[PDB]
């Protein structure tokens, strides 16, 4: 029980530090990633929107 | 461009036939 | 002829105002709701990024 | 963009330009 637990708790710390690295590579996937979400798409989409007017010549 | 791509054979295609046929109206003689 | 014409305009006015609508509209409803969600997404990211940060400093104390 | 910009209206103005040619020469011959 005490290597069950010490791998375990190892474990623990590991599963659970892959679970916060995880969720800070995800935040700083998806906030990196949002940036683009955000940016790529309004960037684009205000492209298009311009497009729109930008050929209304 | 969707909008260029189809204004421009508009364009093209009609000042194409306006030339060609401001070309024509004075080469008739 | 000439009516080819009037349609391309009628064609093309029709889709300006859809277009005009498209243009703001599609990006303001997407980047609207982009940055309301990710904004959002952000604040979640900072909290959770302080709790652990908190809890990182509550493990070295144990 | 400038091209689409100063291109469309120039080849407009071909085609206008060109319409009225047309329609002068033609009058003339």
């Amino acid at each position: 029980l005490s290597d069950k637990l010490k791998e375990a708790e190892t474990r623990a710390e590991f599963a659970e530090r892959s679970v916060t690295k995880l969720e800070k590579s995800i935040d700083d996937l998806e906030d990196e990633l949002y940036a683009q979400k955000l940016k790529y798409k309004a960037i684009s989409e205000e492209l298009d929107h311009a497009l729109n007017d930008m050929t209304s010549i | 461009m969707d909008a260029i791509k189809k204004k421009m054979q508009m364009l093209k295609l009609d000042k194409e036939n306006a030339l060609d046929r401001a070309e024509q109206a004075e080469a008739d003689k | 002829f000439d009516d080819i014409h009037r349609k391309r305009m009628e064609k093309d006015l029709n889709e300006l105002q859809a277009l005009i609508e498209a243009h703001f509209e599609n990006r303001k409803k997407e980047e609207e709701e982009l940055v309301s969600l990710k904004d959002r997404i952000e604040r979640r990211r900072a909290e959770r990024a302080e709790q652990q940060r908190i809890r990182n400093e509550r493990e070295k104390e144990r």
